[PDB]
């Protein structure tokens, strides 16, 4: 037998990484969150440690 | 990334302040006039001895 590991296409997130307009006219509203999305990346680590 | 930074431009029109309707500064920064009138109070009674 020969199982392929192909299909693992990691999507590079490419957020603008610049605050509103030039150096900004707002600051509070930039969505402090994304350590949620990296804690969901460890949820999908522990989900695959579960699922398998 | 946004923020909740307040976005005031000029934002309530643009025209200066309320603010100077140019109240006319009349030229009473001149000197008040010289009231130099004169009374010829003497020659108007031609006081001469015709007894000659």
């Amino acid at each position: 037998y020969a199982s392929s590991p192909g299909g693992v296409y990691a999507t590079r997130s490419s957020a603008v990484r610049l605050r509103s307009s030039v150096p900004g006219v707002r600051l509070l509203q930039d969505s402090v969150d994304f350590s949620l999305a990296d804690a969901i990346n460890t949820e999908f680590k522990n989900t695959r440690t579960n699922e398998k | 990334m946004s923020t909740r930074s307040v976005s005031s431009s000029s934002y309530r029109r643009m025209f200066g302040g309320p603010g100077t309707a140019s109240r006319p500064s009349s030229s009473r920064s001149y000197v008040t006039t010289s009231t130099r009138t004169y009374s010829l109070g003497s020659a108007l009674r031609p006081s001469t001895s015709r007894s000659l």
